């Protein structure tokens, strides 16, 4: 399965991940639950800004018969989150708390696939 | 007549560093000092003798230590504004 | 080293296609 | 009220330059213990009108202020300042700040084609009420003191390249005249200015307060080559308060 | 880099792209075997 | 000339007072770039007393030295240069002194280096001067060649100079 | 691997060819009727060539 | 038809002009030219792939074609990161076989082919005052430049999308999927002013607008295409334009000059269309990473970045736009129209918010400002990077000064080829292209000016 | 080294604030501009006196007529500029006259410059501005200008005079 | 008061531009 040498090797991706799920859990649910969508959408810009690199190249790491699911799983987080941002820009409580808990359920998904 | 810092340039700050005037630039022949202690210094500046560097809150004991074997090189003069005011102790316009 | 070698080569090639490709017309008076 | 819009809905139209209002006319206070200290998060000040003590070549007559037009453009406000209002035991209130945009170099031109730079700014402002307060009301009057720092920096550099800690100490040009002018000494002294700001709008929902300052304060001496002129500075300013 | 098959190539591919500019030298050149008529 | 006439001087046992004592003010005046035709202007007008003033006296020889005593010279103003940087060496050629432009980085301001002058020979014949702003005073004047005391008001000198007859010429 | 090669070099070969024969064969009035189906076959074995190489290229 | 002067009239320095007439001919010329385009495209991609370290920016490397493929979304991944390299050399093989198609075509018509096509075909034969024929032309070209932007559309929506450099998450590519339809947002870019903090076209700051317009540039050309084949030039426009080969050629020239001037434009300022993972940094965005740049290092300093005065008495780090917004400090200021992803996460309603610059600055930004602001788009002749009082160590200019530079000289040439072309389609339509008539001289008949 | 003659006159004798330089460079970009505007002018009143849209074959050199309608070229200049030649010889002496002239008068200039004797300053606003720190022109920034160029410029390009120039000493602006 | 003597001699010169162009010497064909 995993040699813990090769765990070790993830952990570099593993870090910013972790760091991007607590922030998303503490912070992005209270600014979208405040109605405040310029801090939104600069959260999900800045702090967020190398989810994309850090989550695909987990995936790119890991074991290789778990990459596709790896990445497939990424890409729905991505998407949820783009159209988070497109919630956020129309000023739309409903659909962005809806696009961030689909974000939060597929990043949940996605770090259950860790060894 | 001179203006205010050539006349400090007369007296010990134009020999070496003083902890209420010199900039974060003239930090960087002491080792280990330049970034972190010489802020530490610049943000707790002013002092009223060159002993109560050490009485800097936070300092850690190698902090201690590198500050106690370069008590030697540090004066103290009169906080000048010509000097300090903007913030030219951390960036006085030289690259 | 032969990686100039063959650039020099190709371009002299080239070079070479055009005017051969008009010496050839108006050496046997093709219509030029 | 500029809260919910964006960038792309204030850029290019003057909106940044002004602090926000208390919408609500809640005429409400902020209950305020006897020992304990009340952040100011983001404290905006708005100037609107500002006047010069014209010096006349009398000496007795009354000095005067007289209006001036802002020649600088919608740069002249500060914000994002944060501060601490703290209460003494006999409730005095003390308003002290901190840091932000403290400071906006403003020119005025005053009738007769005088251009007045001078550094606006509440930088290192103390300022005391009277004793005796329970709360932050419409009678709060913070008057006070700050500091106003030279208008050029000891880095600058006249147009003939002379300056504090730069620049040549004598009039080059003139070799044989060069260290004839007392514009060779520049200097940069540190400036007191005067503060009184009443507070007139107390929303003791969100903590927000609003009112307006008068302010007093030297200008722009351009390195000590000329004597500063008093400006009076008038306008309005808004802060929230951590409770 | 081209592709690993096609890097016995890469001195002809680094040749290629002033090919056009000939183009403009051969005019001249079927001028000059014209007379410049 | 004149180092040459001080030095026989100082050879016959004079001192240093004495023997600057007895060059004369018009070798001393030759000696002065703003006697120099390569110094004027197309449009400064006129006389050269218009420009530096009518020259009254010698101001006498300075002689600038270190904390640590090396005599110094200020290098002196070639013909070319409208302004000139204040630049003191020692006697090998090293720069031991200077006036800086910017003083965050200095390390050889007359202040820092303690600079001293003393005048031998005319008007300030057996002076020592110390503050640093006379001294600065006297190197720019150095920079000149020998000093000189300037009447101004006269023609009312705008201090800038003007050729001779000779480039006028 | 070396097919592949062989097929890109007879592919660059038969290109210089096609460029030194094809402007003179268009410019040959006198040499039309010979050289006309010549200019057929030689476009052809060029596509079969092209098409080659992209075989081979997802052969290799 | 003449290939000399004494049949012409025409000197061999100007015999592409013996062609106006032989329209078999022209079009061999058209086509051939057409095959040098195509054959660039595909030779200097291939040049470009073969040239190309992926692992090192595309910017880096003098590739202004690479970084076009990168932005239609090909073998890229997030922050532009190579993913593969086929597909570039895909587009540069296809290019470069075609090319060889149309040049033979080319050289067909021109040498072979019946010199008029107008004996041959009344559908592809055309003369030049037939006003129907030449509308017809314009047409089904229309048709097809629509569907080119229909084709842009379907790439970005329906096979693998487009590079986002403002996709959250980081720049990616992404498959747009709500395009920008209304008409207000699509032609109130045309109403912007071609000033500073408007921008006209050149502000389009995302990619949803890009491909709506080009939706609507699709559905304007199909509509104008069948409108020219159904329609005739009315009476105005008979009588306001000059018609005839050469005529039709300036306007071509006309238009293309613009078309030149907005592209060197577009490339020196936007950075949606012109990503600056593949291109590099605008100018101002540079000059902003610079001042970005200093503000965090001496923020880490210990510097009070807000309450900091400069030598002047603005701020050193921060001061106000002419209308109030929060914007850096220094020369920069003329820069504060800039927007990018690295720098809007710090922006608030105000402009730049203090609370972000202390406590939202991340590691990335930090790293993408010193890489944008050594990567200025300032560079020699000779491709020395960076000022030019530097020393030669610096092997760099930007392809957004290459492409800039390029498109502004090209554009200036072609609008002095358009008033060459149309003052003589003016003078040879009136008759006097070949100088004044010594007989009937106009200025000998008009009475004396004073 | 022909540009570095060119900076060392700009930035030790101001060598652009001189009038007789200022003369020199009217008489060459008027003999650019007269070479250029009777060029065009000639290619544009040309007589139709051949058959070929190639106008250059309807001249002969043994002509006695003129190839150009002097009339028609001076009415289309007296319409659009408001003044034009109607004298060819004088046209032509013109056309001598204006870059030989700016040639003669850059040379004077330059005999001034062998002496030092420059246009150097205007002394009434080097005065005004050593007495008022805010007085600034762009002559003065030009004279700034000047001074950085000589000091930075003097130790490299004048070797034999060991100019030991510190660092310290250099004249800068902020930040550069 | 130098600032007299430069509009003296720039209107001047906009005068002498006036007339040379309002009261040229006409060119006459003869
Ligand atoms: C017939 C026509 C007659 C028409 C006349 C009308 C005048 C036309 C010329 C406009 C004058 C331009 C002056 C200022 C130009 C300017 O501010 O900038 C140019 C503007 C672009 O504007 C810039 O656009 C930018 C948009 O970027 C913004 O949005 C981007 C989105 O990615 C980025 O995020 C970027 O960071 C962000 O700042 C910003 O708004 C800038 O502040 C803004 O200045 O170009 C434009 O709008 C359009 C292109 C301008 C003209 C193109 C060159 C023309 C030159 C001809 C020369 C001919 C010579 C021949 C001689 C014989
Ligand atoms: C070779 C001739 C010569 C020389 C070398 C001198 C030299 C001198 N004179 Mg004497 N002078 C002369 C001739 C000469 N003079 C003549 C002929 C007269 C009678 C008019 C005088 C009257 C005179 C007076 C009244 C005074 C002097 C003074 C002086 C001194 C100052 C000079 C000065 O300021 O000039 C300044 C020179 C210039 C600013 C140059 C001006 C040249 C103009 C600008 C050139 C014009 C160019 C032209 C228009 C371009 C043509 C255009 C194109 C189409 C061709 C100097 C020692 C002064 C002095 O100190 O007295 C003791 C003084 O007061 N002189
Ligand atoms: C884009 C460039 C371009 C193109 C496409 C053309 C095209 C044309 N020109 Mg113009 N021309 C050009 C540039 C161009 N010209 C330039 C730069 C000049 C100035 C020197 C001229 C000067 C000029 C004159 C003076 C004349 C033309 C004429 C013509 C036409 C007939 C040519 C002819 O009889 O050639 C015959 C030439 C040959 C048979 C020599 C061989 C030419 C072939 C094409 C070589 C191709 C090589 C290529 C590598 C092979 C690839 C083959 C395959 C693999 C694709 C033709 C349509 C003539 C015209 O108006 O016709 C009425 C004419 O009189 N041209
Ligand atoms: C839009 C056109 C365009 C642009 C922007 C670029 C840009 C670039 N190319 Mg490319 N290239 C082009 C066209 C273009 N090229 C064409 C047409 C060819 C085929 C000849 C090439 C062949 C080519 C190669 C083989 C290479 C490049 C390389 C480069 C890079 C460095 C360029 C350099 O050092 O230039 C040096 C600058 C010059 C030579 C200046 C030329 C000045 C021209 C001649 C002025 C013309 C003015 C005007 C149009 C003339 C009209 C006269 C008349 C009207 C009066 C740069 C990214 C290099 C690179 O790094 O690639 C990886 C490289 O190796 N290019
Ligand atoms: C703009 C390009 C263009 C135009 C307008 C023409 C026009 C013409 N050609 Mg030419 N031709 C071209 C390009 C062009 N050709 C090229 C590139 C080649 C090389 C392959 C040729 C080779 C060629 C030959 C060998 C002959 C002609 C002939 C003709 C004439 C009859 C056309 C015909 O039968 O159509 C009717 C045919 C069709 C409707 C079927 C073809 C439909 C096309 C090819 C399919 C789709 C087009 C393309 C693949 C789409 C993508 C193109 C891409 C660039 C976007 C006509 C004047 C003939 C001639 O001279 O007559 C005397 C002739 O013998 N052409
Ligand atoms: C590139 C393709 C193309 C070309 C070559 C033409 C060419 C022509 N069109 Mg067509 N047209 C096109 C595309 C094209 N059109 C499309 C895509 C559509 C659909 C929207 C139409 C719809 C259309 C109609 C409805 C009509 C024409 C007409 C005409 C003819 C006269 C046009 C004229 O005088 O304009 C000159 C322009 C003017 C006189 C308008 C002046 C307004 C000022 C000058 C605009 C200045 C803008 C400035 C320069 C640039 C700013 C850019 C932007 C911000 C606006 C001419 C044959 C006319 C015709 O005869 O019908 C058969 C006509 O009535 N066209
Ligand atoms: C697509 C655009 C286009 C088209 C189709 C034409 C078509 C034509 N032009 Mg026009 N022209 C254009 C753009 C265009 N022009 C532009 C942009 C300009 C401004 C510079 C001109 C200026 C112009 C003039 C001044 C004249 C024409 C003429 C002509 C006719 C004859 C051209 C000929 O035989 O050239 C022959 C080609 C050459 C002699 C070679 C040109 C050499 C150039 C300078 C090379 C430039 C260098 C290039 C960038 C690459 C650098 C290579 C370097 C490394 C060596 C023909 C109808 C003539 C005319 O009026 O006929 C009626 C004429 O006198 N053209
Ligand atoms: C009848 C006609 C005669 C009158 C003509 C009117 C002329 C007007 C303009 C004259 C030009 C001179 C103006 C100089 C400005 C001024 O005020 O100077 C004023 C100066 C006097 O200058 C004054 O001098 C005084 C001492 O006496 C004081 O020092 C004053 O401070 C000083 O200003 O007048 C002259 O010097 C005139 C002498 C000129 C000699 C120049 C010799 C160099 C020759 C150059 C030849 C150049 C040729 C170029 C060819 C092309
Ligand atoms: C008419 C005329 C003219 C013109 C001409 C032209 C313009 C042309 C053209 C032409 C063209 C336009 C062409 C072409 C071509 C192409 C080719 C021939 C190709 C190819 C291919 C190949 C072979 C490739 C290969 C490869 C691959 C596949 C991949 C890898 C790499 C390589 C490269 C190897 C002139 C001017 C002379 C003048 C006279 C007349
Ligand atoms: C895609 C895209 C888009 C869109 C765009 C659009 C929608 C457009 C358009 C366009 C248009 C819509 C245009 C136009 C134009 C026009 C012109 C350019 C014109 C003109 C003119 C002329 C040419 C005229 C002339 C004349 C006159 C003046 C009068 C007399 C007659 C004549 C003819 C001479 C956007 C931006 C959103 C985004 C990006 C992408
Ligand atoms: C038809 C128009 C063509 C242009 C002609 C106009 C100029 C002619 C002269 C009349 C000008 C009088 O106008 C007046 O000038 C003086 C002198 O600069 C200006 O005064 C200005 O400069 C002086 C000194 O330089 C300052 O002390 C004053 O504070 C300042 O405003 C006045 O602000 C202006 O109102
Ligand atoms: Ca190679
Ligand atoms: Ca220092």
């Amino acid at each position: 399965t995993y040699s813990p040498e090769k765990i070790a090797q993830l952990q570099v991706y593993v870090n910013p991940i972790a760091v991007a799920r607590d922030g998303m859990e503490k912070r992005l649910q209270g600014l979208i639950a405040d109605q405040n969508w310029v801090d939104t959408q600069t959260y999900i810009h800045g702090p967020l800004g190398q989810l994309r690199r850090d989550m695909l190249g987990l995936a790119s790491s890991l074991l290789p018969k778990d990459q596709d699911k790896a990445k497939t799983l990424a890409k729905e987080v991505f998407g949820h989150l783009e159209r988070l941002d497109a919630a956020a820009k129309d000023r739309n409580g409903s659909q962005a708390k809806i696009q961030y808990q689909e974000a939060l359920a597929d990043f949940d998904s996605f770090l259950n696939l860790l060894p | 007549e001179l203006n205010a810092v050539d006349a400090k340039l007369t007296t010990d700050f134009g020999q070496k560093i003083d902890l209420n005037n010199s900039d974060i630039r003239d930090f960087r022949g002491l080792r280990g000092f330049y970034p972190n202690l010489a802020s530490e210094i610049i943000k707790n500046a002013p002092y009223d003798t060159v002993e109560e560097v050490l009485d800097i809150p936070g300092l850690s004991e190698t902090q201690k230590s590198r500050l106690e074997a370069n008590l030697g090189s540090f004066t103290v003069t009169e906080p000048s504004i010509e000097l300090t005011s903007g913030d030219d102790r951390i960036n006085p316009g030289v690259y | 080293n032969l990686e100039p070698i063959f650039q020099l080569t190709f371009l002299g090639l080239i070079v070479l296609a055009g005017p051969a490709v008009v010496f050839v017309l108006a050496f046997r008076g093709g219509d030029l | 009220d500029k809260s919910q819009l964006t960038y792309d809905d204030i850029v290019n139209t003057g909106l940044a330059n002004v602090c926000p209002e208390i919408s609500s006319f809640t005429r409400g206070t902020i209950e305020v213990e006897p020992n304990t200290k009340y952040f100011v998060s983001d404290f905006c000040m708005e100037p609107q009108e500002y006047f010069v003590k014209e010096e006349p070549v009398n000496k007795r007559q009354k000095a005067e202020y007289v209006k001036g037009k802002v020649l600088t453009r919608q740069t002249t406000s500060l914000e994002q300042i944060r501060g601490s209002i703290a209460v003494g035991a006999d409730g005095t209130l003390t308003f002290k700040e901190k840091d932000g945009i403290d400071f906006q170099p403003i020119t005025v031109l005053l009738p007769g084609g005088e251009e007045v730079p001078f550094f606006f700014t509440v930088k290192n402002f103390t300022g005391t009420t009277e004793p005796g307060f329970t709360s932050i009301n419409s009678s709060t009057d913070f008057v006070g003191d700050f500091n106003v720092p030279s208008y050029r920096g000891a880095g600058f550099l006249d147009p003939k390249a002379r300056g504090l800690y730069t620049g040549y100490d004598n009039a080059v040009a003139l070799p044989s005249a060069a260290d004839k002018f007392r514009t060779n000494k520049k200097e940069t002294p540190l400036g007191k200015g005067t503060l009184s700001l009443q507070v007139t709008q107390v929303d003791g929902s969100t903590g927000e307060i609003a009112g307006i300052f008068e302010s007093e304060q030297p200008s722009d001496t351009d390195l000590g080559a000329k004597e500063p002129l008093d400006v009076k500075v008038r306008g309005i300013f808004y802060g929230r308060v951590d409770t | 880099k081209l592709p690993e098959a096609y890097q016995i190539f890469d001195p002809l591919v680094d040749v290629l792209p002033v090919i056009p500019l000939f183009f403009l030298a051969l005019a001249f050149v079927w001028q000059a075997a014209v007379g410049f008529k | 000339e004149i180092q040459r006439r001080v030095d026989s001087q100082l050879a016959e046992g004079a001192s240093l007072s004495e023997a600057w004592s007895t060059i004369p003010e018009k070798l001393a005046f030759y000696d002065y770039v703003g006697n120099s035709p390569a110094k004027g202007g197309l449009f400064r007008t006129g006389a050269m007393n218009s420009g530096d003033g009518i020259a009254q006296e010698w101001i006498g020889h300075p002689i600038f030295k270190d904390k640590e005593g090396r005599e110094l010279e200020v290098r002196r103003m070639p013909n070319f240069f409208e302004t000139f940087p204040v630049i003191m060496t020692d006697a090998d050629g090293v720069v031991r002194a200077d006036i800086p432009f910017r003083r965050s980085e200095s390390k050889f301001s007359v202040e820092q280096t303690g600079v001293t002058v003393s005048f031998y020979g005319g008007a300030l014949d057996g002076q020592t001067f110390s503050n640093p702003s006379d001294v600065k005073k006297f190197a720019r004047k150095a920079q000149l060649g020998e000093g000189f005391d300037f009447d101004t008001e006269t023609f009312n000198s705008d201090g800038v100079f003007r050729t001779s007859p000779r480039g006028w010429f | 691997s070396i097919v592949f090669q062989i097929a890109l070099a007879a592919l660059v070969l038969f290109s210089f060819v096609m460029v030194v024969g094809v402007p003179v064969a268009y410019a040959s009035p006198q040499n039309w009727d010979r050289s006309k189906p010549l200019l057929y076959l030689g476009s052809g074995i060029w596509a079969i060539l092209v098409i080659v190489v992209a075989l081979l290229n997802f052969l290799v | 038809g003449g290939r000399d002067l004494p049949s012409t009239g025409f000197a061999w320095w100007s015999g592409n002009a013996r062609l106006i007439n032989l329209s078999g001919k022209l079009l061999g010329a058209h086509v051939a030219h057409a095959g040098l385009i195509v054959f660039w495209a595909g030779a200097m991609t291939l040049f470009e792939v073969a040239h190309f370290i992926p692992e090192k920016p595309m910017y880096e490397q003098g590739l202004i074609l690479l970084p076009h493929i990168a932005t239609l979304g090909w073998g890229v991944g997030p922050a532009g990161e190579v993913t593969d390299i086929f597909p570039f050399f895909v587009v540069g093989v296809l290019h470069l076989i075609s090319s060889a198609v149309l040049g033979l075509g080319g050289i067909y018509h021109a040498l072979r082919g019946p010199e008029v096509l107008e004996e041959y075909s009344s559908f592809f034969g055309y003369d030049w005052k037939d006003k129907n024929q030449m509308t017809n032309i314009i047409g089904y070209h229309l048709i097809l430049l629509g569907c080119g932007a229909l084709l842009l559309v379907f790439k970005a929506m329906f096979f693998g999308g487009v590079y986002d450099t403002w996709a959250p998450g980081g720049g990616d590519v992404r498959v747009i999927t709500n395009p920008t339809l209304n008409p207000a947002i699509i032609f109130g870019y045309l109403l912007k002013a071609p000033f500073g903090g408007e921008g006209w076209i050149i502000s389009v700051n995302n990619m949803e607008d890009i491909i709506g317009g080009h939706i609507w540039i699709g559905l304007i050309c199909i509509s104008g295409g069948i409108w020219h084949i159904l329609t005739k030039p009315f009476g105005w426009a008979r009588r306001a334009l000059i018609w005839s080969g050469e005529a039709y050629l300036s306007y071509s020239l006309g238009a293309l000059s613009l078309m030149g001037f907005i592209a060197s434009v577009f490339v020196w300022f936007n950075n949606t269309a012109y990503p600056s993972e593949f291109y590099g940094p605008t100018g101002m965005e540079a000059s902003q990473s610079q001042a970005f740049t200093f503000l965090v290092r001496d923020q880490r300093l210990g510097a009070n970045i807000a309450s900091a005065q400069g030598p002047t008495g603005l701020g050193k780090y921060l001061m106000r736009s002419p209308s109030g917004e929060i914007i850096f400090g220094g020369e920069t200021m003329r820069f504060w129209d800039f927007r990018g992803p690295w720098l809007e996460p710090l922006r608030g309603p105000n402009g730049l918010d203090l609370d972000k610059l202390r406590n939202d600055i991340q590691p990335w930004q930090v790293r993408r400002a010193a890489e944008y602001m050594t990567h200025a788009p300032l560079g020699s002749l000779n491709s020395v990077g960076g000022v030019i009082t530097d020393v030669n160590s610096f092997n760099y200019v930007s392809p957004r000064a290459w492409l800039a530079t390029s498109h502004f000289v090209l554009g200036f040439f072609f609008l002095v080829g358009h008033l060459w072309h149309a003052g003589r389609a003016r003078a040879a339509a009136a008759g006097f292209e070949k100088g004044i008539d010594r007989e009937t001289e106009p200025t000998l008949f008009m009475p004396d000016l004073d | 080294g022909i540009f570095r003659f060119i900076l060392f006159l700009q930035g030790f004798h101001n060598w652009t604030l001189n009038p007789f330089h200022m003369m020199g460079v009217a008489g060459i970009l008027g003999g650019a501009l007269l070479c250029a505007i009777h060029g065009a002018t000639v290619e544009n009143t040309l007589f139709e006196d051949g058959e070929d849209s190639n106008t250059f074959r309807a001249f002969e050199p043994t002509q006695a007529e003129e190839t150009y309608s002097m009339v028609t070229a001076n009415r289309f200049w007296s319409q659009i500029f408001g003044i034009a030649f109607s004298n060819k010889r004088w046209l032509h002496f013109f056309m001598l006259f204006v870059p030989v002239t700016g040639l003669w008068m850059s040379s004077v200039g330059i005999v001034g410059l062998a002496l030092n004797l420059r246009a150097y300053d205007f002394v009434s606003q080097e005065l005004r501005a050593a007495e008022d720190p805010e007085f600034e022109t762009f002559y003065t920034a030009n004279i700034l200008l000047n001074e950085g160029m000589r000091a930075w410029m003097a130790p490299q390009d004048q070797p034999h005079e060991n100019f030991i120039f510190p660092e310290e000493v250099l004249p800068r602006g902020n930040a550069l | 008061m130098e600032s007299v003597a430069y509009i003296l001699v720039l209107t001047m010169a906009l005068a002498v531009l006036f007339f040379a162009i309002a009261f040229r010497e006409p060119p006459r064909i003869e």
